[PDB]
């Protein structure tokens, strides 16, 4: 078909006037929604795609200059939506990908009818007044590991560091999929995420947002949901589920899927 | 004199003898005469390429007789689809490129694939269908199998040992045209992916349709608990309907599985352990009905007891019998005083394979050795009573002919015990299999040893292999390792590496099978404080670059819960370090970023991701494999100079 | 029976050894196409076949390439299937495990392939799983 | 002399073109270029049909161009033009291949027809090689040409369940009858072949009595405890098994059936189950095997299945239209009294 549809492995399923766009998280691909897609194809038009950093995409198309900032991902998402004639889409995103969708909505409000977010966060590095992510030091370890893996691959030696070698046991679950990419692309995406912060821009989002978090999550504090509700510029709702892990939509489908489907089908927020 | 001065007929004769395809390709580049000779002489071809560029198919292979289309990239892709009208042209393309095909193996992803490709060769003699994917929905049973029946068809052998389907498809297809079934001289249905084995009625109908069968293998259901399970009537129907049988292989579907936790009665949570509807009298009648029988294999997951009389009748009623494989048959060897009995009376056996025999003792092994003096291959599995003395003496008795020994899951026979047991035949054995069990309580040159198979539980090390006795193997060339187990319950290894560098001890080693695919673990998300599968892949693959491997088959560990066998980053990184690799097959999935790691290997020619397990990923959305990724990788590999 | 070589030498042949060769069995019996050493190398094999095997056969193969070519020619002319196919297999053993240049060098072979033709043959060969 | 009049014509025109340039030998490239001429020939139509990019008219003339340059690459021969150049070995090869392809296509029974000839000369390595650089693949057009050419028990359990659930005597007798008859073989059949799986729909408002009912039936016929799967808004601290990890309700059902092919399975609130689960149950009841979320097929065995319904013998008037197919296709439907 189109070049954008071939560079992102875009697939269209289902039928009906309403379109659901599933944006996977960093380190995985559209395969993470294989448990959710059957629940939607009956009465929705599901659009699945892989963002350019994903392992299923061509490593050559990856532009280190464009994708050193989240604006690149938001622009890519807008291009994908506009190519496939998708308007008033319903966006379901995982962590830090829903942020890109939110920025895209800031630029192009007409494309997004609602935003459903799974464990999102505006800024990943917590400051003294901001408890909305992880300490800088605990993530410095993961940056070091990714840099060492890239160095090892440059010399032709195997990259021998994983997220299982960190000590947080929460960085292990958070950063597990960050090592599921080519080491240089992994370094680039990780540095972008570390430098990312959308706190100023939270007031410009007008589309409704449906924040979904895990009960007593060790990884992203539950208070971030209330923080976003207070700073978001549009209607917002927060639901908490008794799930765990970085990928509740895959590891615990019988609990996560009902929540996501409900938030998709109810508009009142 | 030089060869070009030789007459051409003995050139065709001499050059039909190079079977090594790499050597054949090398010979084709010698000169014009040699090229023409090779192209007119090549008989077996396994097609290598992508579906997209299949119209760039060479026509130089006009004289091939056996054609293998199941390895067309992307692996498992529908070669012909009903969605594209020009897919009708693929049949003609193949028909014209290989006009002299008699044996065919094709991947039958879709019914249209069969209906377009198979009837192309009226002289087709042997057919092998492969499908590890889902069975497409059809109007009735056997609709995709009915497409095999062609007007001018004379199909003689049908192979469905890897073609997943409903067991009701076979009898429906076989009943639709009596000519097609009568022409059949061989039928292989030994598919382990069947959810349940064939019913009694289905076996009866299958054998009634095909009275001329010479070889018959089937995956039957022998559990008495189920309804319509195959029992005595099924076997007597086999004996009555197929009197010309020379090979008879009935095994339960669980017995065919790669994982020992599926067929081992000890490892099943009380499953099995109950008698089948198989009597000694019924076995006697069955063996009496097959005077021409040559190869027998009855591998059940349900016990059959007091089978000694049946095995004795085997010796009188099957003079041509050469190979016997018995699964959970008890009392096969019950010696009294000194008179041989049971299987020990089959003096004509050449290979014997027994499994989970409760009655067997050391005297049983001694009787088997003394009676079956022509035995050349012996396989024993899961016998809790036999010891090193009995097995060593049985080896010494058969020291003149025994060249292939497998000793697995024997409680009292560890790795060191097995190697000590094989001492009398140490300088003659060629193929060897042991379990790397280091916890079993209670001049050394393997001069002819060429193949070693190992089984080891997950988390154990391989370093003690040298101290176990397998020290000096000058001729050892291929080793196959299978690792099984559930690592979700296991802690982090205290030792950093599995120890593949220990395999540097054998200088001639050039091929490997690393089957970790039966390890269950956590793919991308571990619950809390657990270790994901990438850690175990690193633990197992470290040091694989040091070995001068030239071929490598790798089975990534799986996560049964989410159904994925992904290749991790450390796995790809370590496999990249193998510079000498020529062929590299990975029986799993890997996305483009990791697949492109392998272009660093200079000598690498054949690479493929083969999902030959059930169930294979249905489409690109459900896994991390994409068709475009495969095409880009292949184009990059071919272009490398 | 007594046979005569091309050079005129005579050798004694057993009846079963004679029946080994279809050409001899169907037909002094001069052999004007084979030399003395050819019979001196083939008769022991014929006798051994008429009446350990692997090692002895490998030892008997331990002959130079040219002598071997004379042997296979003699087997064809005498039309002995076993000797001829064993000989051709033995030669084809040195075919395997060698590059085309190695085959040419070991076999004084002259190369008449243009680079374009070599590339095309390689392209055709890339379709076969080695 | 072994060719049709038209094939003889086109061969001698190839020859005449060979004699006009004196380029040594009559290579099949020349006869292919001859086929490009005489626009009534089939090669033009075949080429335009084979490649979508070939629909452009001047690409066919670009084919002529690439043939022509290769001909220009042929050194000339010092001979009089008033002669026939020796046709190359490749041409005898092509003609013999044409003869053979003609022979095989009608095994019942030679003058070679035009299409066999053109196939044969596309088979020539040089013609195909030249076409390859011209974005044309000889096998595709060749296949196109070839394709165009085609134009007791009852009471022994009734007493126990009447002991347990004495307020549901009539429904208990009805279910006793249906379970005993399907077990004995007097039940529904999956087509002509008999089936072992039993499918029961348990309507009515009494939930605890229904649960003790199925527990008693399990403990009597199979001597085992039932299996606690819920589907509706009835989840509690037992069904919500995170230990299963990546399993939905359908995955749980399939795994339980696989691991325990001999027990009773009760499904809670089939009315509040998702359309996906209900569709999966319909597929299982038709095809006799349950498919889970990964597409694996699992044989139902003969497991006793009971669906705990709540709509108000089961009357068809009280069943919503969506669940009518289930009732029609279920083995039996039992209504519990209030």
């Amino acid at each position: 078909m189109s070049s954008i549809g071939l560079a992102h492995n875009v697939t269209i399923l289902g039928s009906g006037e309403t379109t659901v766009v599933l944006g996977h998280g960093y380190g995985t691909d559209q395969s993470v929604w294989k448990l959710l897609v059957p629940y939607l194809v009956d009465d929705y038009k599901v659009l699945l795609y892989d963002h350019m950093g994903a392992g299923t995409t061509n490593p050559d198309y990856f532009d280190f200059d464009r994708y050193s900032s989240l604006e690149g991902y938001s622009y890519d998402l807008i291009a994908i939506l506009e190519e496939f004639q998708v308007s008033k889409c319903i966006y379901v995103g995982h962590s830090m990908s829903s942020m890109a969708a939110a920025v895209a909505s800031i630029f192009r409000p007409d494309l997004f009818h609602k935003l459903v977010m799974i464990s999102p966060t505006p800024r990943l590095i917590n400051t003294e007044e901001y408890y909305g992510g992880f300490e800088q030091k605990v993530m410095d370890e993961t940056l070091r590991s990714l840099d060492e893996n890239f160095k090892s691959l440059s010399l032709g030696t195997a990259p021998l560091l994983l997220a299982c070698d960190l000590e947080s046991a929460a960085m292990q679950e958070y950063c597990r999929t960050l090592f599921n990419m080519r080491p240089d692309i992994a370094c680039c995406i990780t540095r972008m995420i570390c430098g990312l912060d959308l706190r100023p821009y939270l007031g410009h989002v007008t589309v409704p947002c449906h924040i979904i978090q895990s009960s007593n999550d060790i990884m992203v504090p539950v208070a971030v949901g209330e923080y976003l509700r207070k700073n978001l510029g549009g209607p917002s709702v927060v639901e908490v589920m008794p799930t765990e892990g970085h990928l509740p939509h895959l590891s615990m489908p019988e609990v996560t899927i009902p929540v996501v489907l409900r938030h998709i089908r109810q508009d009142i927020t | 004199t030089a060869l070009n001065d030789l007459p051409d007929v003995i050139l065709s004769n001499i050059m039909a003898g190079v079977s090594d395809v790499r050597s054949r390709n090398s010979a084709s580049l010698v000169c014009h005469k040699w090229y023409l000779l090779e192209r007119a002489t090549r008989s077996a071809l396994t097609l290598r390429g992508n579906i997209r560029d299949l119209f760039m198919l060479p026509t130089c292979f006009q004289s091939t007789s056996h054609l293998d289309l199941s390895l067309i990239s992307p692996w498992g892709h529908p070669l012909t689809s009903a969605a594209d009208p020009d897919s009708a042209l693929i049949g003609h393309l193949l028909r014209h490129a290989f006009p002299s095909v008699t044996s065919l193996a094709i991947y039958a992803r879709d019914p249209s694939t069969i209906h377009i490709v198979v009837p192309q060769w009226p002289d087709l003699e042997r057919l092998k269908l492969v499908r590890w994917h889902q069975r497409p929905q059809t109007d009735a049973a056997g609709d995709e199998l009915k497409l095999l029946i062609s007007e001018c068809g004379t199909l003689k052998s049908l192979d469905l040992s890897s073609f997943y389907c409903w067991t009701d498809d076979v009898p429906a297809a076989l009943g639709s045209c009596p000519t097609f079934a009568a022409n059949l001289k061989s039928l292989n249905l030994l598919n382990s992916s069947f959810s349940e084995g064939f019913k009694s009625d289905e076996i009866k109908a299958i054998t009634k349709a095909c009275p001329n069968l010479r070889e018959f293998r089937a995956s039957c259901m022998f559990d008495p608990r189920y309804i319509g399970h195959a029992g005595d009537e099924a076997l007597v129907s086999i004996s009555v309907n197929c009197p010309k049988l020379e090979i008879l292989h009935l095994a339960d579907t669980n017995a065919l599985s790669s994982a020992r936790s599926d067929f081992d009665p000890d490892e099943r949570e009380g499953l099995g352990q109950e008698e089948a509807k198989i009597n000694a009298a019924t076995l006697i009648e069955v063996f009496s009905g097959l005077p021409l029988l040559e190869e027998l294999a009855l591998d059940l997951c349900n016990n059959v007891r007091d089978s000694g009389p049946a095995l004795e009748v085997l010796n009188s009623k099957c003079p041509k019998l050469k190979s016997v494989k018995l699964g959970q048959f008890h009392g096969i060897s019950l010696p009294v005083e000194s008179k041989l009995d049971g299987i020990a009376l089959c003096q004509g056996l050449e290979s014997l394979s027994i499994r989970n025999v409760d009655d067997l003792t050391d005297m049983g092994l001694i009787a088997i050795g003394r009676g079956c003096y022509r035995l050349a291959k012996f396989e024993v599995y899961g016998c809790k009573k036999i010891t090193v003395r009995g097995m060593r003496t049985m080896a010494s008795l058969l020291r003149k002919t025994l060249v292939d020994v497998k000793i697995a899951a024997c409680k009292k026979l560890g790795a060191v015990q097995s190697l000590k047991a094989l001492e009398p035949i140490q300088d003659r054995v060629e193929r060897l299999h042991i379990d790397c069990d280091w916890d079993c309580p209670d001049d050394k040159t393997w001069a002819r040893l060429r193949y070693v198979s190992l089984w080891i539980f997950v988390g154990q090390l391989l370093t003690p292999l040298v101290a176990a006795g397998l020290n000096d193997c000058p001729e050892l060339e291929e080793i196959s390792i299978k690792v099984e187990g559930d690592c979700r319950v296991l802690s982090r290894p205290t030792v950093r590496e599995f120890g593949l560098t220990t395999l540097l001890n054998y200088p001639k080693l050039s091929r490997m099978h690393l089957d970790c695919g039966d390890i269950n673990g956590y793919a991308h998300t571990a619950p809390s404080g657990q270790m994901d599968l990438s850690l175990w892949e690193r633990f197992y693959l470290i040091g694989v670059g040091h070995l001068g491997l030239t071929e490598l088959n790798y089975w990534p560990p799986q996560d049964r819960d989410v159904n994925q066998r992904s290749l991790s980053l450390p796995a790809a990184g370590l496999l990249q370090e193998c510079n000498r690799l020529r062929k590299l097959f990975i029986h799993g999935t890997a996305h483009e970023h990791f697949m492109m790691f392998f272009l660093r290997i200079e000598g690498l020619r054949d690479v493929q991701l083969r999902a030959d397990y059930y169930p294979a990923p249905e489409n690109d959305m459900s896994t991390e494999m994409r068709a475009d990724s495969c095409s880009r990788f292949e184009v990059a590999l071919n272009r490398r100079q | 029976i007594v046979l005569k070589s091309s050079d005129g030498e005579s050798f004694e042949v057993e009846e079963a050894v004679a029946l080994e060769s279809q050409t001899i069995a169907h037909m002094g019996v001069p052999l004007p196409n084979v030399t003395s050493k050819i019979l001196a190398k083939v008769i022991e094999y014929c006798k051994r076949h008429v009446e350990d095997l692997k090692a002895w056969d490998a030892d008997f193969m331990k002959i130079d390439q040219a002598t071997l070519f004379e042997l296979i020619l003699a087997a064809n002319y005498l039309n002995i299937k076993n000797l001829l196919d064993l000989t051709c297999q033995t030669v084809a053993d040195m075919i395997k495990g060698k590059t085309p240049e190695e085959i040419r060098t070991t076999f004084n072979i002259k190369n008449d392939f243009t680079p374009e033709e070599e590339e095309e043959v390689r392209r055709e060969n890339q379709w076969a799983f080695e | 002399q072994t060719l049709t009049p038209e094939a003889a014509t086109v061969l001698n025109q190839s020859i005449a073109e060979a004699a006009r340039r004196n380029h040594g030998q009559t290579t099949p490239l020349h006869v292919a270029a001859t086929l490009l001429a005489s626009p009534a020939g089939f090669l033009r139509r075949a080429c335009i049909r084979s490649h979508p990019n070939s629909s452009h008219p001047l690409q066919c003339r670009a084919l002529e161009l690439c043939f022509s340059v290769a001909l220009e690459r042929l050194p000339t021969a010092t001979t009089t033009p008033g002669n026939d150049p020796p046709i190359s070995n490749a041409l005898m090869a092509a003609l013999k291949r044409a003869q053979a392809h003609q022979r095989r296509g009608c095994p019942e029974q030679v003058k070679v027809e035009l299409e066999q000839l053109i196939i044969s000369i596309l088979d020539d390595p040089s013609v195909s090689r030249v076409m390859r650089e011209a974005s044309f693949s000889s096998p595709a057009v060749k296949a196109t040409i070839e394709q165009s050419l085609n134009n007791d028990l009852f009471k022994k359990l009734l007493k126990g369940m009447t002991e347990k659930v004495w307020w549901q005597n009539d429904a208990a007798a009805a279910v006793a009858a249906t379970v005993s008859q399907c077990k004995l073989g007097n039940g529904k059949r999956r087509g002509v072949l008999s089936k072992g799986d039993v499918w029961l729909l348990f309507s009515g408002p009494d939930r605890v009595g229904k649960r003790k009912m199925v527990s008693a039936l399990s403990s009597l016929v199979y001597g085992t405890n039932p299996i606690m799967i819920q589907l509706g808004s009835r989840q509690d601290a037992g069904d919500g098994n995170s230990s299963f990890r990546g399993k939905t309700a359908l995955d749980k059902i399939a795994e339980t059936v696989k691991r325990s092919p001999f027990s009773v399975i009760l499904l809670e609130d089939i009315d509040e189950a998702d359309m996906l689960v209900r569709g999966s149950i319909k597929q299982a009841m038709d095809r006799g095997r349950i498919r889970d979320s990964h597409g694996r097929e699992i044989s139902l065995g003969n497991v006793i299945f009971v669906m705990t319904a709540s709509w108000h013998k089961l009357s068809l008037q009280c069943v919503p239209f969506a669940f009518h197919d289930m009732v029609s296709r279920v083995d039996d439907a039992v209504a519990f009294r209030a």
